[PDB]
């Protein structure tokens, strides 16, 4: 029987600091126990400074990623050029998403960028269109590895103060830009240890008011 | 849903539904009225799967009070429950058939008669002096085959109605919560609100 | 009707200076009914410790199994077990099911008496031994324990800070993971004292 | 599709 | 799993990758998938982990007795109508793929085991998952009459093919080298290609991080 | 919902420091049997691309059809069609991408695995996949079905990266694809011994070889195999 | 489908078919209504031209669209029962799903509507 | 999830958990499973999350297009009756929802209607709704008086989110509050299990179950 | 699979491919299907690997202790002893066998064992995957009494064809020789055999 | 079968089990003792497959009695419950399993202390402060999670008792006809003759 | 059934066993499986009996109408039409086809289409579930260019020796011969034929 | 059904 | 498994 | 049970 759905592995991860965001992926794509490319990336700046991915099965990832672009046009032609919200972004993809409820996208979608006071947004997607924006989220096949390291180091959880008790917890703030590039590293680096659809390399979109900047370090690749 | 009774006696139509409502392992409801009033002297109770009942109890109703509002008149039990037939042996052939068993209470003015009419799911009709739908059916049938007797006031008719809930209660494995009684006659349609 | 997944709960071991850690979770459930808060899977045997996870009724028969075995162990060799050998007598057992087997993910941690080292091992359920430098991991939320021990850990901690590391990787698992926590335990042991702490985590 |  | 075995000059060579899995998880980034069966008898194995263990040692066990009991070392065809034997009796439920090598008073051997039971004779030979790959490098290089060091070299390359191009092998290279009249030499790690980097950060905590409910020591001793 | 009846093996390909090279088998399969035996499965669109194709051949044939039509349809109103709108590989390919997608999304799939191969007008090298669900990837070296499992990890071990490209000649590539072509028909029970290869250079443009043979292979130590272990004679 | 358009603009801005039907209803009988303080009237002119009628039978002017609301007319009489129908429809509808039945505004503006469309739909007058 | 609300002597009490998982998998500790449609209108959120939100949020702009049209607040019992005759239309289809709608009209005075996906919607005093529907029940009704005080109500709704939480494998993260009165809803809080649970215990000196 | 084995004036010849199967994968390029059960007995495999080397191990086994109380065996009696083993575990085998010996009285003879245990007496057999597509050819090129070199040209010819058109059959093509000679082991590569 | 519960307090274990026992759409019986005395001071209520039930709580029983006249002695709660635990656990892999849930509730002469053991059919095995079987426990533990205290009388369990009964009579889908309640203390086993 | 269609040196022969199965039993022995589409385009029918004559009929058919309008159709356009109906039905049919005409320009012409639709332009071509017994045998014995009578003898050996073997083909040979000089219909009973 |  |  |  026709299987109309695939699994091309890979991971991917948000972050969101005060006045910045990124949004990254492994670039490695994988069938089975085969490696498909080293290099194909699945992290895309949209316009409108909007990064995104869609990640789990590639062939509907692309296609929504197209789609949201195309989308993304014609918001510009309809509405006299107007700015697309990192808000209104995340609204219009879970119309496109839960649009094919009954046949879904088999991704993960993750968006990050700018809110509307300048603030560094992430939004994550189920693959049928929930929606919802967090400081953190690591989507794909080593999401279950990476997500509680996460909570733990971005958002503090589980770390009390020293000899407070257990009764204080840690306070919440902003990372650096240069504190999230480390721990999406080590996230990674981690994933590509103990997951085998994991590795290659590794590509950050960084979004920030002056725009999209990129960056690429190698991974493991066995 | 579940348990649904209706007698006819001399001069009325009985109709006894239970009032739970149970999803999965929780009651939640102890208060529901499994009825609508079609016209001033014709009641419905209903009973099957969740959402199509009343889905198509008020579907019947919506018609049968367009059709009053039309010729200014009512129609009778007899061709009010006949309406309902053919809506369920439609139903019955198409895509997603209406899962609905219906007993129709009514007083026919014309004849100065009570009418119970029995119709399941598959459009299959019958008059009888009592019905039931479900596994209520097992029990009381052959009560009311004992105890029933064809010249009964509306008070012989709820005692009588009151040993068939006592029985249920008695060997049925699932709390109905009790029934909600209704007395369609020659002055319409009312509720008993103690039983 | 995944028997490795009706009750719940994870084990974690872990490396140190002169020292190792083993920790679990304290939940038995059936399935989304949490059950109890108070069901350890860690269990000792003289100086070799040995946690299990997986069904709750044969976690329950391996540990009267391996007090049987080591007890007569002792009594025959006139010695405490070690590690290393208690490690092996697990493989056989486990192995001597091996088309019937026990639903369970073991882990054994302990310092060898003789020599000193510290020594961890973990188990599938038919008896392969996984040895490991620096820590094994088992249960519902394994994924999530790789995940935080692969980045959390480092070589040649001290106990006191072997206890947080290891504690940071079990609580912040166990709460990405709906049928593990409700509390949990954390051995540090060292050559000859073991230090035995509750940990204080979110209970849902 | 995750539920709640 | 891969494995592979390489004839030579005046002995044989095997040699294999490290890296176990449970499913798409690394559950082992080094185990030893070479055994010694007797001392200059040795098996490479893949499939079912434990199967291969066990079944190794049940027959590494009974060539010790047996050559106790004949006053002779023990042959590879022993060992290689043994496992045969023990594993089609099973038929193909202990998921046992073995390449079996050594040196015996008769000469140099090489054969492989399928889980079912039959058996495979070949101057080069790969199995597991990695098997295509490794066995695409060793139809490239191979060539009668190779020495000790082609040998060596030509199987690490083939485990390398697997390390690289398989999910399902990475890690280290283990080599076993039987030469006659000469002791096997067991090369653990052999090869280590895939060291981790070093981390961004330690994650070291501050002590008291963690909220503590009970202390108590524990009695060991008796 | 569909089942391939008479199929093609692998087609392997790589990027070299001028362009691309490609190959593929002259066999139709019909299962077990070697049916057909004079199957072109290298479809060459203009002078600057080559498509090859595996899966089911009545698939195949439909997608030459495709392509021939779409070569007809861009020379239509078009004086630059042999020129700055003549149709480059990239297009060629995201059209049967598209249409793989849509194939697959109405639960009728084409079932084939194509590789595009080309030079760019920019001189640049394409190479791309596309198969039945509509999955798409780049890399130094493609293949399909047992080539990607034994042609790509010898056609990597000459290109790993990027950066291998510009120090692969054109007969060092040709030579890693010949080679894996043997190792194919050694180990693949669907392989023929007959294929084709086609380079498309930057400079030389595309060069088509046909009736090419696997050859120089080793069966000699064959005659030392006695029995299945014990046995001598 | 029959698709003319019928009602169409004339030069000085008139739609002369939607005039020309208010020239059928000048001509129908005569119709009042008035409201008081706590009730409404609706009055009925018939015209006397017709004896031999049977009143028990002969359709009544003023209609019943739900059991608090009455519509009559003035007009073509074959005309009014279409939107009689469709107002008596709507009101049931109404009921089914707000559970409430319809302000007298609602089912004036639901009528109006109708007839607004007739206006500007082909093949209609 | 769990899910409840209840009638009561001062309005309605609302309190939700905030959990969603995939399997075994925790998702999110943070969804928001109570939608505010609008000032005197409130929807839960029970079964998938996305057909939840989807639908709730469409919910919301039909109620927009009522009140345009009708110059008038639409009715509890209207816009419940539209979110089940939409999923009515979808029966089969396999959508997943057991939702609460709960509101104030003058008309109605305060509502609360279950609806779900198979079609059935109940006018009621009290639902629990969930995986951990019934542990919320259990406090929940042996605790109920019409005659709570605001403030009693308040902690009950939260208590009893609480109890499913701890007990409910698939219930958990936090507690979110509201109180729906005459003059509309009012939030009273997000509240983490984290530290409730703690606060709790000490306070009441319940779950002694759980090692102190 | 492709094999077979003929009489002819002297004795008789096996002939096999070396392929064995993983699915479409080659799992062994060089196999040698042509197995010895006594010194001029043997027996060409088809089927599963495992059940016909499990059998031919027995056989080998059983004639070996024949052999050790009552002398040389005859081919009959081995292909008996193969039947025994194939029919009485019809449900658990996939083994297609062909037997051949030369005995000095009987000459050369073939019996075929098809998979459910039956046994036939033949001048030739063919079996395996492959021989389908030589029945055709087989039948029509086969005689009696034909010479060594006419015999090994048959088999030659024969599997070449069947290598051509059975994906599941390919590699060298093996044959042994079973004459009052003694025994002789041939092997064709794909140069040769292919242009045929 | 259906309901048992179990709640320990501080000087007992109570023990309350439905009386319903159903089969189809009949209740058979409405005064089902769900119980077996396996010694003077430990008691066991059980609950699971038809046959199965009562077969293995009489062998329990059997089995312990058979020990108490052997060495005249009484097995402690603890004892009682692991050797309970024990069979289950063989059982689950034999050709035929006993299904059949059980609460152990026992006081224990040598530590005067009251001990419950809730054991499911697999041979899992916990000691609790309350506890219970089936589908009973997703009312119950919650409640009890709220107004339970370690230090509470006999009394102050069986108004706790109550309180779960309540909510089951409320929320449960199936008329289970009531509880028995027995008490196991130092004085050994009683049963409450009004519930 | 078995089927095949020869070129040689003045067009093409199609030839056929006569054999319709209904399971085990011939419900037909004396089909004629050679069926006109145009006065010298053929094709021989394997497969589905009513899938093959329903795509036949269509076949000729649209030929008719072709001719009306254009004039003699070739070879390649007759097997084009073949070609859309079992591709775009692929789902739905059985119907293994060989097509083959005799144009003046291009001689004697061959294409086969197999189950999914494809076509393949070949200098003989064999179908059939009795063609796998003879891959074998007209692999070693065809040529190209051979004589009438040749090739008559060609297909009346092959489809002797595939009658043979396959049970689901027999009864009488059936040919058709295709030049410039005509059409010409053969017939070779089982006493001719059995005994080559 | 009639096949060929 | 390996198949002749 | 792991694989290798
Ligand atoms: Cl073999
Ligand atoms: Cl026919
Ligand atoms: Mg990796
Ligand atoms: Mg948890
Ligand atoms: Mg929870
Ligand atoms: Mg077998
Ligand atoms: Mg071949």
């Amino acid at each position: 029987q026709f299987n109309p759905y695939g699994d091309n592995g890979g991971t991917i991860l948000g972050i969101a600091g005060e006045d910045f965001a990124v949004l990254a992926g492994d670039t490695r794509n994988i069938t089975d126990y085969s490696i498909n490319s080293r290099y194909e990336p699945k992290v895309f700046d949209c316009g409108d400074n909007i990064v995104m991915s869609a990640n789990g099965f590639a062939a509907d990832g692309d296609a929504l990623v197209k789609r949201f672009k195309n989308s993304v046009k014609w918001y510009h032609f309809d509405h006299n050029d107007k700015k697309l919200s990192i808000n209104s972004a995340a609204r219009n993809i879970q119309h496109l998403l839960y649009g094919k409820r009954f046949f879904p996208y088999y991704v993960h979608t993750i968006i990050a960028g700018l809110d509307e006071d300048g603030k560094g947004a992430v939004y994550s997607f189920d693959p049928v269109g929930s929606y919802e924006r967090e400081q953190c989220r690591a989507g794909g096949a080593a999401a279950s590895l990476i997500m509680p390291f996460l909570d733990n180091q971005v958002n503090f959880k589980n770390q009390y103060e020293p000899g407070t008790n257990g009764k204080v917890k840690k306070p919440l703030k902003y990372l650096s830009v240069e504190e999230v590039i480390k721990l999406v590293r080590d996230s990674f680096t981690s994933a590509t240890e103990r997951h085998i659809q994991v590795g290659d390399g590794l590509e950050i979109l960084i979004v920030t008011k002056d725009g999209v900047r990129k960056e690429f370090y190698e991974l493991k690749r066995d | 849903m579940d348990i649904i009774l209706g007698i006819r006696v001399q001069d009325s139509v009985i109709l006894a539904s239970s009032k739970a409502v149970t999803r999965g392992i929780s009651v939640l409801k102890d208060s529901d009225d499994k009825t609508r009033q079609l016209s001033p002297h014709t009641l419905m109770s209903f009973a099957g799967e969740a959402g199509d009942t009343v889905q198509f109890a008020e579907y019947i109703q919506a018609n049968i009070q367009l059709y009053s509002i039309r010729e200014d008149y009512e129609l009778s039990p007899q061709a009010v429950s006949s309406f309902v037939r053919q809506e369920l042996a439609k139903s019955i052939r198409s895509r997603r058939p209406y899962q609905v068993n219906v007993l129709i209470g009514g007083y026919d003015k014309k004849k100065n008669k009570p009418e119970l009419y029995q119709i399941d799911y598959l459009g299959t009709k019958v008059e009888l002096p009592y019905g039931a739908h479900g596994y209520s059916g097992f029990y009381t049938f052959s009560l009311l085959d004992h105890h029933y007797r064809p010249d009964m006031t509306t008070e012989e008719g709820l005692d009588l109605l009151k040993l068939c809930v006592q029985e249920l209660e008695k060997r049925m494995p699932m709390d109905f919560k009790g029934v909600i009684v209704k007395i369609v006659d020659k002055d319409g349609i009312r509720q008993v609100d103690d039983f | 009707s995944d028997p490795s997944s009706i009750n719940g709960g994870i084990v974690v071991a872990m490396t140190g200076k002169d020292c190792v850690a083993i920790a679990c979770d304290l939940r038995l459930g059936s399935q989304s009914l949490g059950v109890s808060n108070k069901f350890e899977k860690i269990f000792h045997y003289g100086h070799v410790f040995l946690g299990i996870t997986g069904l709750a009724t044969d976690v329950t028969t391996l540990n009267e199994m391996f007090r049987y075995k080591t007890n007569l162990y002792k009594l025959k060799e006139e010695r405490a077990i070690e590690p290393e050998t208690f490690t092996q007598l697990v493989s056989s057992s486990l192995y001597e099911r091996r088309f019937g087997p026990y639903f369970v993910g073991p882990v054994v941690a302990g310092i060898n008496s003789k020599s000193g080292k510290p020594f961890i091992a973990g188990f599938d359920l038919i008896g392969c031994i996984d040895e490991a430098k620096d820590f094994i991991v088992s249960g519902t939320a394994s994924d999530q324990l790789f995940g935080m021990c692969e980045s959390l850990y480092e070589p040649n901690l001290e106990p006191e800070d072997l206890f947080e590391t290891i504690s940071q990787a079990l609580l912040n698992a166990a709460d990405r993971d709906a049928l593990s926590g409700w509390g949990a335990v954390v051995y540090i042991i060292k050559k000859d004292e073991v230090v035995k702490r509750y940990l204080k985590m979110r209970q849902d | 599709a995750p539920a709640x | 799993t891969t494995i592979v075995g390489v004839k030579f000059n005046n002995g044989v060579v095997i040699a294999a990758d490290t890296r176990s899995t449970q499913g798409p998880i690394v559950a082992d980034k080094n185990c030893a998938k070479l055994h010694r069966i007797s001392p200059k008898i040795w098996c490479a194995g893949a499939g079912t982990a434990a199967d291969t263990e066990a079944v190794t040692q049940l027959i590494g066990s009974n060539i010790e007795l047996h050559s106790l009991y004949t006053s002779r070392e023990p042959r590879v065809v022993s060992a290689l109508q043994m496992l045969k034997q023990h594993l089609f009796k099973y038929q193909g439920h202990i998921g046992a793929y073995l390449i079996v090598a050594g040196v015996d008073p008769t000469g140099s051997h090489l054969f492989s085991i399928h889980a079912h039971g039959s058996t495979d004779v070949g101057y080069y030979l790969s199995l597991g998952s990695g098997s295509l790959a490794a066995m695409a490098v060793l139809e490239s290089h191979w060539k009668q009459d190779l020495t000790k060091e082609e040998a060596i070299k030509l199987a690490s390359d083939a485990i390398q093919a697997g390390i690289w191009n398989d999910l399902g092998s990475g890690s280290n290279v283990d080599v076993c080298v039987m030469e006659i009249g000469k002791d096997a030499e067991y090369l653990r790690n052999y090869l280590t290609p895939n060291v981790r980097e070093e981390k961004q950060k330690s994650y070291k905590f501050p002590r008291g991080t963690t909220a503590v409910l009970k202390e108590s020591i524990v009695n060991i001793c008796d | 919902t569909q089942q391939p009846i008479v199929t093609g093996t692998s087609v392997i390909s790589m990027k070299y420091d001028n362009g691309v090279i490609i190959a593929a088998d002259n066999l139709g399969s019909y299962g077990s049997l070697l049916r057909f035996n004079g199957v072109e499965r290298l479809i060459p669109v203009g002078d600057n691309t080559v498509v090859g194709i595996s899966g089911d051949i009545s698939d195949m044939q439909h997608i030459e059809r495709l392509l021939k039509d779409l070569v007809t349809e861009n020379a239509y109103d078009n004086p630059l069609a042999d020129a700055e709108e003549a149709l480059e590989p990239s297009y060629i390919f995201e059209y049967l991408a598209t249409v793989m997608y849509q194939r697959r999304s109405k639960m009728n799939p084409l079932w084939n695995a194509i590789i595009v191969a080309g030079v760019q007008s920019n001189g640049d090298q394409f190479l791309r996949y596309v198969n039945l669900l509509g999955v798409t990837y780049s890399s130094p070296t493609l293949a399909t079905g047992f080539g990607a499992h034994m042609a790509n990890p010898l056609l990597r071990k000459v290109v790993d990266r990027e950066s291998d490209i510009p120090k692969t000649t054109v007969q060092v590539a040709e030579e890693a694809i010949v080679n894996a072509m043997r190792v194919l028909y050694y180990r693949d029970a669907r392989s023929s011994r007959n294929f084709s290869l086609a380079i498309i250079d930057k400079n030389t443009g595309l060069t088509f070889k046909k009736n090419l043979q696997v050859e120089n292979m080793k069966w000699d130590f064959a005659k030392d195999i006695k029995g299945y272990g014990t046995q001598k004679i | 489908g029959y698709d003319r358009a019928l009602s169409i603009f004339s030069p000085d801005g008139h739609i002369f078919q939607v005039e020309y039907a208010l020239e059928a209803v000048k001509r129908g009988t005569c119709a009042v209504g008035v409201k008081g303080k706590n009730c409404v009237v609706l009055g009925c002119e018939r015209r006397s031209t017709l004896k031999l009628q049977d009143t028990r039978i002969t359709p009544s002017k003023v209609s019943k669209i739900d059991s608090h609301v009455v519509l009559s007319f003035s007009g073509l009489n074959a005309d009014s029962r279409i939107l009689i129908e469709k107002a008596r429809v709507e009101a049931q509808s109404h009921r089914l799903t707000l559970e409430d039945p319809v302000t007298v505004e609602y089912l004036t503006r639901y009528v109006a509507g109708v007839q607004q469309r007739y206006t500007q739909s082909g093949g209609v007058r | 999830t769990t899910t409840l609300a209840f009638r009561f002597q001062g309005g309605i009490i609302v309190a939700v958990d905030s959990r969603a998982t995939a399997g075994n998998w925790v998702a999110s500790q943070t969804v928001k499973k109570v939608i505010e449609i609008n000032p005197f209108l409130l929807g839960t959120m029970a079964g998938g999350a996305a057909d939840c939100q989807f639908w709730e949020t469409w919910l919301g702009s039909q109620c927009r297009l009522h009140e345009l049209r009708e110059k008038e607040r639409i009715s509890v019992a209207a816009a419940s009756k539209i979110l089940s005759n939409l999923v009515y239309q979808y029966k089969g289809a396999g959508l997943s929802m057991g939702t609460m709608i709960c509101g104030y009209t003058r008309k109605e005075g305060p509502t609360i209607y279950y609806v779900d996906s198979d079609g059935t919607r109940l006018k009621g005093d009290i639902f629990c709704v969930g995986s951990g529907q019934t542990f919320a029940y259990g406090v929940l009704d042996s605790n109920y008086k019409w005659d709570l005080s605001v403030e009693d109500a308040l902690y009950l709704g939260k208590r009893s989110i609480l109890a499913a939480a701890h007990r409910d494998a698939y219930s958990g993260g936090s507690v979110n509050l509201y109180h729906v009165t005459e003059d509309g809803w009012i939030y009273h809080g997000n509240h983490d299990v984290g530290e409730l649970f703690w606060k709790v215990k000490e306070e009441e000196g319940s779950f002694n179950n759980v090692i102190g | 699979t492709s094999i077979m084995a003929v009489t002819f004036k002297d004795g008789v010849i096996l002939g096999a491919d070396s392929r064995t199967t993983t699915g479409a994968y080659i799992a062994n390029r060089v196999t040698d299907k042509l197995t010895r059960v006594h010194d001029k007995i043997w027996c060409c495999r088809s089927g599963s690997a495992a059940d016909t080397q499990a059998i031919a191990d027995i056989v080998q086994y059983h004639l070996e202790l024949y052999t050790s109380q009552y002398g040389t065996p005859s081919t009959e009696t081995a292909a008996s002893v193969f039947k025994e083993l194939c029919y009485e575990n019809k449900d658990n085998l996939t083994a297609g066998i062909i037997v051949a010996g030369y005995d000095d009285k009987n000459k050369g003879e073939v019996y075929t064992i098809p998979l459910g245990g039956s046994v036939h007496k033949l001048p030739y057999a063919i079996a395996g995957s492959g021989s389908t597509f030589i029945y055709g050819y087989c039948d029509k090129n086969f005689r009696e009494n034909m010479s060594k070199e006419e015999t090994v040209d048959f088999i030659k010819h024969s599997l070449s064809q069947a290598i051509k058109w059975d994906g599941s059959s390919g590699g060298v093509i093996r044959m042994v020789v079973l004459t009052a000679a003694g025994v002789e082991r041939l092997i064709f590569y794909p140069d040769e055999y292919e242009q045929l």
